[PDB]
Formats: structure tokens, C-alpha cells, sequence
């Protein structure tokens, strides 16, 4: 009748979790490939993607951490600092 | 150290006068026919009996164990000090009763009892009982020595000479001194500060230990002489108890300790002013912490930044040079809180000014470190410099604020800015001067992020005796200088932190490191071991030096990271920033003519050992802070001595190359060059310890060989202890202090465990005026972990949650089962690894403000 979809599988391939798990605050995958929204794996990456400019690569600890990391200011969404568009 | 510019026993005529006082039959007796008792004291008149000089002892029973001590001369000429200010109330009495009197000998019962007093009329002597276990005698070996004020106008007890430097002395020999006998007692510390061992040495072949506020270059190890602050505290410890001895007294200081069924006696001898002692009966050691906590304070909380990494050296060159640091830490991901300014950042050494050209905009400067949630630190000395175009001297100098000499006229020494005057710290007038002169209007340039250094507040006076202040200068109310000394720096350290507050409107905690201090400093903030060396064994005397301050109150202490003075080698700065991380106060700092050593300028492993050390220091945190509450709360310290934890293991008396955090953490950081493990000892029968980072489990009591490489730092995880940490590290503690926890629980061999944790905004006083904090008790037994309040008063909004429990000694579950009201029951997901028996609890996502509990079922 209804066909599920499939789970998330960890770029490093050390686990499978469902895709509640992903971006869900909690480090689930070894590489952090879970978490590439949010603060929650000590290796992962948040991309600034700077809509019409060239796009940067953050530590994931940058993730609303209440600092203007992205020039486009994508990294501050739930932090208290609201961080202004400066990739001009 | 050149040792010629400062005096040994000998060369201060009154130390020279009282030690040359021999255990004898002392001259003094008590005429017990003017005895007089009170609800709160007994006098009795003291007489010499050769001088017929008049004394009068106030001896006091107190509540919480103690006992007050004190003499003044019946019909002085003049009067003698008494300490103001460091004592925080009025200590509350006991009663004191007469249960037994014969022709000689009065005997006291204090209240209702178990304690007892014996006062021996001739010759004067004083025993201290529980029941029928003596503690305490004074006078035992009949060295009171009191020297009356002579009429105003041998060898140096009128004018007296040292090196260029004389004294007028116009009150003549006014020293006191006093010996008590400690039976039973074979181990002695405290009265900080010296670069020595943490058990105190005997002095009896030497020197005694000095307690004068002194800046001295180049300052070697493993000897008595004073260095820049003084804590009159002694408290001695046996496997059967713990006492203290508190000398109230701000004169020069000489402390003599000799032994002999064992059984230690420590001898004091002051300038000036009174006999004044506190004689705190324990039984515990954390009685005695309590009892000590209740006459001079607890330490004041730190704003949570404080308690993260200080960067700082003499000196960063300018705005670009910190804006490039602060930018170097974010590119090697490496946390800093805070950012430091040295004596170049000034208008040439002209105190609360900026250098223009150095830092045009420090507005700016401190709005770009806003920006990246860090602060700064600024020097500010208590030297001014002579110089009529120079506002804060302008107005001193109007208002009459400063040290004066016999003559009247404003002392003037040579100093960082040349010709220097030093304000009257000792005026309440001139400390409210002080502290609102850091109001934002007032302090031009400054804003909330800046906090401020205390440096050289002794005071250091280049061409003075001893580098400090003529003895005879004059301060308020007519008090030489002589007589005030070892207060100078506490006061310059408390109208500091009293500006900080006050600019605030009294909102804001203070941040103040002081290199001076006294007893009762432990009120206004962090203290260092000031000017080190890049050496291994200064870095080994961190331990010992910071432990001797902890134990008299001084929680917030630390040595320089790399040392002070000259280029530490990669390996021993390495070495050091793993020693520092786990101390309270942690800064790395420089002299002058060092080479450059952020740590992101050394080869890659070198950077990696630091980056790990750094992490380790964040990650804790939420640790530090509850260490430092309770310390605050109770005036516990946050670093201890193991015998601290372990009362009756008598192999833990004289250690000293290991320390605890709380009860939770047992460090022993490497500290030598190319060691390749180190020898740990892991205390406690029934005790278990769990290493750190391999989670591997050891049984005390044993010394285990644990091998160690460039990274490692040797710590240990008490069983039955839980310690929080924010697992996110980012590049400062406000990026953090909203973050969730991680709990590790190490369980005990009964599968038992507790710990708290504190939380509020990180930097107001809202703790205390709104009750805006957390204060939590996490605690298993059984199968259950259970988060209930330690302190119902406490209301925090926070998005804090529990992010991670980590447990270490614990089976592998079949189900995990999470609790709290208004929500259903919760079934969390886990890993255990069977090899070290450690089980991860997934994402609970509980809030910290909430009562919880987490179900293992089997
Ligand atoms: C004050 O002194 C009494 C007596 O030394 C302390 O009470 C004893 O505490 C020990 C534990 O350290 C017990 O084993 C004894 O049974 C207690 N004895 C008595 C007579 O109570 C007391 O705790 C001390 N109080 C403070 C506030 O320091
Ligand atoms: C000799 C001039 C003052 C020396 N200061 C002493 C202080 O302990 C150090 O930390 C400082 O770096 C230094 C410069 O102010
Ligand atoms: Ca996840
Ligand atoms: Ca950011």
C-alpha cells in the first residue's frame, strides 16, 4: 500500500538514523554530516551560502553562537544577535 | 633575586629583638584578682614582671568553635592598631563560665561545653580542650613578648638604617609576638605568600617565614622570604584533626615554626599593633574552612568569563596588534575570553588614560571584542604620576588623597612613570574617590566589556626600602605606614571591584586580578603568583603556591602560563597550559623582552597539545562555576590538597605534585621535560577512579604508572561524583553559557552518585538580589538517575537542556526510561561499551530548570 521512505546514512557511513535525526541538535554521525544546520557536532560544517557572492565554510561551534560568522549572516538564526547582510 | 635588597630576620630590628626571646619562663603573669567576666568576654589585667607593664587580655569564647585572643597595653600612650575592615561582621560569642578556680588557674567551660579553657595565672599561659583532649597552649614555651610605647623623640629599635634607607621611628620598639604549642600536629600551612612548599619546613637552622608585601625580581624557589602578599592563616592537620590560627595583625610579620608525642609550635611576631588571634577548633577541616569563612568572607563569585583563557603579555603593541590576536584565536580555533593590556596601553604609565597613537578609539577596540563576545583586561596601578597636566594626579593632590610623609608634605618615590605618588587606599574617602573614577564618564574609553589589573599595589616603590614605602610614612587617621602595610593592596583591590560594580549600577559582578592581597582578599577577586620564570620547577610550584592560598580562603589563584620571565621551550609552555587549564585563575603572560608566544605560533603539535588543553577548560566550565559557588557560598576551596579529601591517609600530608577539583577531579599534570609517564596516586579505600579520556577504572589506594604523551593530562574521575560539561566548545564562555549539558556520572563501587550544578547569567549580581540562578543535585542509586532542586529559591528562564549522560561503571541496559512532569514517559535510545563498562544516554532534551528522573531497566 504505502511505500516508506528511506532513512539518512552518515557520509562516513558509520550509521543509518531516521531523518528526525537529522539537524535535530544531537551529533548522531561520527563526520557530522547529521548536522550541518546546527551547533550540535564538534566537526561538523555550516555552509554560508551568500546568495550572489561566494560561499564560506564555518565551524559548526559558529552556529548561533551569537557572532557574525557568514557575511550573508545565515549562521545567527536563534541566537539573540541579529547579524546584517555585508557581502558587499 | 638579589637578596642584599631585602631584610632578613636580623637586619629588622624587632624580628632580632623577639627571636632573641628563648624558650623560657615567661616574665609575664596574670593577676587574677582583676579578672572580670562578662556574657561575652573575660579581661584580666597582665603584668611583666621585671618592666611592671600593664596588659589586658579580652579573651572571648565564640560560636562555631573559636576562640579570640587579645592584648593591648592597659594605659597606652598612644593607641595600637586593630585591623579594620577584614573581618566581615562582629563575630558572635559564646559564654564563657568559671567551672573550676584555684590561687593560679582559672578553667572556662565555653557554653555548655565540650570545649574548655585553662587560664594559668603565673606564668601566663593559655590550654584549649575538647573534654579531655588537649588541642591548643599558648605561651607554652614563654615567648609573649609585648613592647610597651616608650616616651616620643638597643641597636635599632629607635632610628634604625637599612642599605640608603632610614626610618625616623618615632614610637620606638612596639613589636608583639606570641607562641602557640600544637600537640599532636606534625604538619603546618598556609601563611601565604612564599615560592615554597605547601607542608611548611621547620626554621628553627634559618629564617622564619616573612609576611611583608613585597615585589621581588626574580624571585627563586624553596625559601621563606616575603613575597607580594601576606595571609596571617595557619591551619595545621593530623589524621585526629584540623585546626587554624588566625593572626589578625597588618604589621611586618615573622612566623617561626619549630617541632619535637609529636607535636609543632608556631610562634608569631608583628611590629605593631595588638595581639590579635583567632584560634578556629575544627574539628574537620571544612569546619575550620566554615569557621575562617565566617570572620573574613567567601570568595566572590567570578562573572563566568573570568574562569575561561586570558591571553595577555607586556605588552600588545597596539589596536591592530589585538584585533590580530583576538583574530588569531578564531583562526586556529583555539577559545579566549579575554584579551589583556599591559602599562603601554596608558598615556605614558599615566593611569585610566590610552596611549593615542597605540589606541586612538578604544571604544572601538573593545566594541570589535563585543562583537566577538570577549572582553579586555586594563592595568591600573596605584602609582600616579607627578605631573600637573594629569587629571587623577591634579585631583588627588587638591583633595590631600595621598600617602603623606612625617613632614606633611605628599610622599613621592620613582616608579613606572618616573616621579609617582600613592593614594591613601587606607581612606574610605579616598577608596569612594577611587571607585568612581571607574564610572564610564570618568574613565574615558572604557565600557562593560573592560575589566581591570591590579599590579604592584604592595605598593612597589623603585627607590624605596625593600622596593615599598618608607615605614614611617603617614596614612589616615595617623597610622604609620608600618602599621598598615599588608592591607595597602587589599584596599586598592576592593575600591576597584567596588568601581566595577558601581559603574554599573551595581548590577555587574567585578572582574579584579590583585597581585597584593591579605585575609580577606578573597572578597574582590583573583590573585596570581606574580613574576615567575619560564622554568620547570616554577611550573611545579604552582601547585604548592596556589594550594597554600586555597587553603586560607584565596580560591582564584594562577601562576603565568609559560612563565613570566624569559622563553619557556615548546614542550614546558605545552606542559604549562595543561597545568593552568585545570587552575582557577588561567593566563598565559610575558615580561617585557620575551618573544612572542601565542600558542598558535608554535609547530603544529605543539598547537594541537594546547588547542586539547583548551577544550578540556571550557568543556568544565559548568564545573568551575559550581566549585566556584559553593566556594562562595561556603567557603570551601575550589582547589585542594589531597589530604584535603583524605583526612586519615597520612601518605597524602605532603603532597604536593597532585591536586583535587572539589571532590570530582584528581590532577596530576607532567611536569618535566621528556617524561613518558608519571607516578599517580589514587587515594581511598573502596574508592575507585576512572581515567578521563580511556574511561579505564583503578582501586584505590594504589600509585599507578600511567604512560603519558605531548597531549596527555593526567586526570581522574572520582567514583560516586558527577561532573557537567558544555560538550560544544566555541571560541568564549557567552558563546557557551546558553548551551546544553552533558552529565558524567562515575559510579561508585555501590553504583552511587551525586553532584551539582550552578547556573544564572554568567555576570550579574541577579543571583543574589533576584534569586535568578539553579542551583541543581543530580544523584543515582540504584537504577536511577534523578535531577531534583538543591536550593528551591532559585528560578532561572533558560534554554539550558540536557543534552547527553555519559556513565561510567554501568551495565548494559535493556531500556532507558526518561521522567518529568508535563510530558509523557520518554524512551531514549543508548551505546554502551562493554570493554570500559560505559553507557551513553542519547539526547534526553529535558530542561535544566526541571526535576527529572532517567530509569535503567535490566
Ligand atoms: C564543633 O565541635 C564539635 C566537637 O568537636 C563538633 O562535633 C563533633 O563532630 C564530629 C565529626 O567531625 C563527630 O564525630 C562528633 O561526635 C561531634 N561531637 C560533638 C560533641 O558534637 C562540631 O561539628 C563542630 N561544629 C562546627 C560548626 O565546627
Ligand atoms: C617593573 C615594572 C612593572 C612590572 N609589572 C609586574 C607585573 O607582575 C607583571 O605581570 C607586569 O607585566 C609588569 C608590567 O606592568
Ligand atoms: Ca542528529
Ligand atoms: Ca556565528
Amino acid at each position: 500500500f504505502y511505500e516508506e521512505s528511506k532513512p539518512f546514512t552518515c557520509l562516513d557511513g558509520t550509521a543509518t538514523i531516521p531523518f528526525d535525526q537529522v539537524n535535530d541538535d544531537y551529533c548522531d554521525c561520527k563526520d557530522g554530516s547529521d548536522e550541518p544546520g546546527t551547533a550540535a557536532c564538534p566537526n561538523g560544517s555550516f555552509h554560508c551560502t551568500n546568495t550572489g557572492y561566494k560561499p564560506l565554510y564555518i565551524l559548526s561551534s559558529r552556529v548561533n553562537d551569537g557572532v557574525c560568522d557568514c557575511c550573508d549572516g545565515t549562521d545567527e538564526y536563534n541566537s539573540g544577535t541579529v547579524c546584517e547582510n555585508t557581502c558587499r | 633575586v638579589d637578596r642584599s635588597n631585602f631584610k632578613t630576620c636580623d637586619e629588622s630590628s624587632f624580628c632580632k629583638r623577639q627571636r632573641s626571646i628563648r624558650p623560657g619562663l615567661s616574665p609575664y603573669r596574670a593577676l587574677l584578682d582583676t579578672l572580670q567576666l562578662g556574657p561575652d568576654a573575660l579581661t584580666v589585667h597582665l603584668i611583666h614582671e621585671v618592666t611592671k607593664v600593664l596588659l589586658v587580655l579580652e579573651l572571648q569564647g565564640l560560636q562555631k568553635n573559636m576562640t579570640r585572643i587579645r592584648i593591648d597595653e592597659l594605659e597606652p600612650r598612644r593607641p595600637r592598631y586593630r585591623v579594620p575592615d577584614v573581618l566581615v561582621a562582629d563575630p558572635p560569642t559564646a559564654r564563657l563560665s568559671v567551672s573550676g578556680r584555684d590561687d593560679n588557674s582559672v578553667e572556662l567551660t565555653v557554653a555548655e561545653g565540650p570545649y574548655k579553657i585553662i587560664l594559668t595565672a603565673q606564668p601566663f599561659r593559655l590550654d584549649l580542650l575538647e573534654d579531655r583532649s588537649l588541642l591548643l597552649s599558648v605561651n607554652a614555651r614563654g615567648l609573649m613578648a609585648f613592647e610597651h610605647q616608650r616616651a616620643p623623640r638597643e641597636p635599632g629599635a629607635w632610628e634604625e638604617t637599612f642599605k640608603t634607607h632610614s626610618d625616623s621611628k618615632p614610637y620606638g620598639p612596639t613589636s608583639v609576638g606570641l607562641d602557640f604549642s600544637l600537640p599532636g600536629m606534625e604538619h603546618v600551612y598556609g601563611i601565604p605568600e612564599h615560592a615554597d612548599s605547601l607542608r611548611l619546613k621547620v626554621t628553627e637552622g634559618g629564617e622564619p617565614y616573612r609576611l611583608y608585601n613585597l615585589d621581588v625580581f626574580q624571585y627563586e624557589l624553596n625559601n621563606p622570604m616575603a613575597l607580594y602578599g601576606s595571609v596571617p592563616v595557619l591551619l595545621a592537620h593530623s589524621f585526629h584533626r584540623d585546626l587554624g590560627i588566625f593572626w589578625l595583625n597588618a604589621a611586618e610579620t615573622w612566623v617561626d615554626i619549630s617541632s619535637n608525642t609529636p607535636q609543632t609550635d608556631i610562634r608569631w611576631m608583628s611590629e605593631s599593633g595588638i595581639i590579635d588571634v583567632f584560634l578556629m577548633l575544627g574539628p574537620s577541616v571544612f569546619d575550620v574552612f566554615r569557621q575562617y569563612a565566617s570572620l573574613t568572607g567567601t570568595q566572590a563569585l567570578p562573572p563566568l568569563f573570568s574562569l575561561g583563557y586570558h591571553q595577555s603579555r607586556w605588552n600588545y603593541r597596539d589596536e591592530a596588534d589585538v584585533l590580530e590576536v583576538d583574530q588569531g584565536f578564531d583562526d586556529h580555533n583555539m577559545p579566549c575570553d579575554v584579551i589583556w593590556l599591559d602599562i603601554e596601553h596608558a598615556d605614558g604609565k599615566r593611569y585610566f588614560t590610552w596611549d593615542p597613537t597605540r589606541f586612538p578609539q578604544p571604544l572601538n577596540m573593545l566594541e570589535h571584542l563585543a562583537s566577538k563576545r570577549r572582553k579586555l583586561v586594563a592595568i591600573v596601578d596605584p602609582h600616579i604620576k607627578v605631573d600637573s597636566g594629569y587629571r587623577v594626579h591634579e585631583e588627588l593632590r587638591n583633595h590631600g588623597l595621598y600617602v603623606k610623609t612625617r613632614d606633611g608634605s605628599d610622599y613621592e618615590g620613582w616608579c613606572w612613570p618616573g616621579s609617582a605618588s600613592y593614594p591613601d587606599f587606607t581612606n574610605p574617602r579616598m577608596r569612594a574617590w577611587w571607585s568612581n573614577m571607574f564610572s564610564f564618564d570618568n574613565y574615558e574609553g572604557s565600557a562593560p566589556n573592560l575589566y581591570v589589573w591590579n599590579d604592584m599595589n604592595e605598593p612597589s616603590v623603585f627607590n624605596g626600602p625593600e622596593v615599598t614605602m618608607l615605614k614611617d610614612a603617614v596614612h589616615y587617621g595617623g597610622w604609620e605606614h608600618r602599621d598598615i602595610h599588608n592591607i595597602y593592596g587589599l584596599y586598592v583591590h576592593m575600591a576597584t571591584a567596588d568601581g566595577l560594580i558601581q559603574r554599573s549600577g551595581g548590577i555587574e559582578r567585578p572582574f579584579v586580578l590583585s597581585r597584593a592581597f591579605f585575609s580577606g582578599s578573597q572578597r574582590f577577586g583573583a590573585v596570581w603568583t606574580g613574576d615567575n620564570t619560564a622554568e620547570w620547577d616554577h611550573l611545579k610550584i604552582s601547585i604548592p603556591m596556589c594550594l597554600s592560598l586555597a587553603l586560607v580562603g584565596l580560591s582564584f589563584c594562577g601562576a603565568d602560563v609559560g612563565g613570566f620571565f624569559k622563553n619557556p621551550e615548546p614542550e614546558l609552555l605545552v606542559r604549562w597550559y595543561q597545568m593552568g587549564a585545570y587552575q582557577p585563575f588561567f593566563r598565559a603572560h610575558a615580561h617585557l623582552d620575551t618573544g612572542r608566544r601565542e600558542p598558535w605560533l608554535l609547530a603544529s603539535q605543539y598547537q594541537d597539545a594546547i588547542r586539547d588543553a583548551l577544550f578540556q577548560r571550557y568543556s568544565l566550565l559548568p564545573f568551575w562555576y559550581t566549585l566556584f559557588y559553593q566556594a562562595h557560598k561556603e567557603g570551601f576551596p575550589v582547589m585542594r590538597p589531597l589530604w584535603v579529601q583524605y583526612p586519615e591517609d597520612m601518605s597524602t600530608f605532603s603532597i604536593e605534585d597532585q591536586f583535587m577539583l572539589g571532590d570530582a577531579l584528581l590532577i596530576h599534570p607532567v611536569s618535566d621535560a621528556g617524561a613518558h609517564g608519571v607516578q599517580v596516586y589514587l587515594p581511598g579505600q573502596e574508592e575507585v577512579w576512572y581515567d578521563i579520556q580511556s574511561y579505564q577504572k583503578h582501586h584505590g589506594p594504589q600509585t599507578l604508572y600511567l604512560p603519558v604523551t605531548l597531549s596527555s593530562i593526567p586526570v581522574f574521575q572520582r567514583g560516586g561524583t558527577i561532573v557537567p560539561r558544555w560538550m560544544r566548545v566555541r571560541r568564549s564562555s557567552d558563546c557557551m553559557k546558553d548551551d546544553p549539558i552533558t552529565l558524567f556520572v562515575a559510579l561508585s563501587p555501590q553504583g552511587t552518585a551525586q553532584g551539582e550544578l550552578f547556573l544564572d547569567d554568567g555576570h550579574t549580581f541577579n543571583y543574589q538580589t533576584r534569586h535568578e540562578f539553579l542551583l541543581r543535585r543530580f544523584s543515582f542509586s540504584g537504577s536511577t538517575l534523578v535531577s531534583s532542586s538543591a536550593d528551591p529559591k532559585g528560578h532561572l528562564e533558560t534554554p539550558i537542556w540536557i543534552e547527553r549522560v555519559v556513565i561510567m561503571g554501568a551495565g548494559k541496559p535493556a531500556a532507558v526510561v526518561l521522567q518529568t512532569k508535563g510530558s509523557p514517559e520518554s524512551r531514549l535510545s543508548f551505546q554502551h561499551d562493554p570493554e570500559t563498562s560505559v553507557l551513553i544516554l542519547r539526547k534526553p532534551g529535558v530542561s535544566v530548570a526541571s526535576d527529572w528522573s532517567i530509569h535503567l531497566r535490566a
